[PDB]
């Protein structure tokens, strides 16, 4: 229901150090 | 995990590591997939040939955790085992087909900023992420939690790596010798949870559990996963029956 949203980082609009990574392979990955 | 990076507090609060009772021994990695369930290898659990066949009793998790050897208090939970549920096809004889297996807590876990569960992924989710090229993020140990992100690889490649018979139950990921990085969860790492992050909805989601490699961080050779969506009709099926 609030399965993964982290409390210290969705919850708080924060982004971990490397998730830009991931989300820049779904444009540059393939 | 190797060549990785230090975990920042709070970024895989549904890791879970599986630890021997007595010795104290951390066997494997595990995900917590809701108050009462976490999510591991079937291998972790059971492996004939090394006469490995554990009982709720044999175990404990170790929820929240961020320092590999130091008791966080007031942080991390640690937890005793209902019953241990392994994949009726598990094939531990050739490949490591359908490694997994379920795991349910005495009593539920309360969540706290350190621990929440990870969402498993759906059809559409599967569909739109589980796609080479893409990366996903693998966590596990070396004194802090480390934290590896790695492109999931074409099937070809995969099945032209080993000389195991890949099935649809299994993927692998991990860079290729030309792309210039590293990093890879090792033996050490199983029944971790493989995640990404879906850029529709923000959430996170468990594809994978670390299942095998053939030496870890090798160039030319792939981590396999666990297909988490392949077998989520199975995972559905446990909890609600219990
Ligand atoms: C290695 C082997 O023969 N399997 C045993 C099975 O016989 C037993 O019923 C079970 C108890 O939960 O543990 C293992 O699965
Ligand atoms: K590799």
């Amino acid at each position: 229901a609030d399965c993964g949203l982290r409390p210290l980082f969705e919850k708080k609009s924060l982004e971990d150090k490397t998730e830009r990574e991931l989300l820049e392979s779904y444009i540059d990955g393939r | 995990i190797v060549e990785g990076s230090d975990a920042e507090i709070g970024m895989s609060p549904w890791q879970v590591m599986l630890f021997r009772k007595s010795p104290q021994e951390l066997l494997c990695g595990a995900s917590l997939i809701s108050d009462r369930w976490v999510l591991t290898a079937a291998h972790c659990l059971l492996y004939p040939p090394w006469d490995k066949n554990f009982t709720e009793n044999d175990l404990l998790v170790r929820i929240g955790k961020h320092s590999r050897t130091r008791y966080e208090a007031n942080i991390e939970k640690i937890s005793m085992l209902e019953k241990i549920y392994i994949h009726p096809r598990y094939n531990w004889r050739e490949n490591l087909d359908r490694d997994i297996a379920l795991m349910k807590l005495k009593k539920p876990v309360a969540f706290s900023d350190y621990i929440h569960p990870v969402c498993l992924p759906d059809r559409e989710t599967a569909a739109s992420l589980l796609q080479a090229g893409y990366k996903g993020r693998v966590t596990g140990w070396g004194s802090v939690l480390q934290v590896v992100n790695l492109p999931i690889v074409e099937r070809p490649v995969c099945k032209d790596s080993t000389r195991i018979r890949i099935t649809d139950n299994m993927f692998c990921a991990g860079y290729k010798p030309d792309e210039g990085k590293r990093g890879d969860a090792c033996e050490g790492d199983s029944g971790g949870p493989f995640v990404m992050k879906s850029p529709f909805n923000n959430r996170w989601y468990q594809m994978g559990i670390v299942s095998w490699g053939e030496g870890c961080d090798r160039d030319g050779k792939y981590g396999f996963y666990t297909h988490v969506f392949r077998l989520k009709k199975w995972i559905q099926k446990v909890i609600d029956q219990f």
